[PDB]
């Protein structure tokens, strides 16, 4: 009985896992998209600063 | 002797009866039985394999 209830749950857990697994990586690969764009954002804001402040001392 | 005869014979009906009629169904839900284990064990082993 133990054995049946156990295999039962083995496959409903396993099912549900491999989803959770496959979840988990597409988590994993936003979460790094996010981290790059978010790099890649602050370095061009960081770069737009730079222009402006030696526009504005070449202006002055 | 007579009676021990009467009574053989008679023996010998019920287990034709019982040969017949009796073992057919209950070998069959031996068998049911039996194969309706194994494909369980079975199919937790696939269930652990999966």
């Amino acid at each position: 009985e133990a054995m049946l209830a156990k295999t039962a749950a083995d496959n409903r857990k396993s099912a549900e896992q491999v989803a959770a697994a496959q979840a988990d990586y597409e988590k994993e690969m936003a979460e790094a998209r996010a981290q790059a764009s978010a790099l890649r954002d602050e370095a061009r804001a960081a770069g737009r600063s730079v222009v402006d402040e030696k526009r504005a001392q070449a202006s002055g | 002797m007579s009676i021990f005869i009467g009574q053989l014979i008679g023996f010998a009906v019920i287990a034709f009866i019982i040969v017949k009629w009796v073992v057919p169904p209950v070998r069959t839900l031996m068998r049911n039985q039996q194969e309706a284990v194994r494909a369980a064990l079975a199919e937790s082993a696939e269930a652990a394999k999966k």
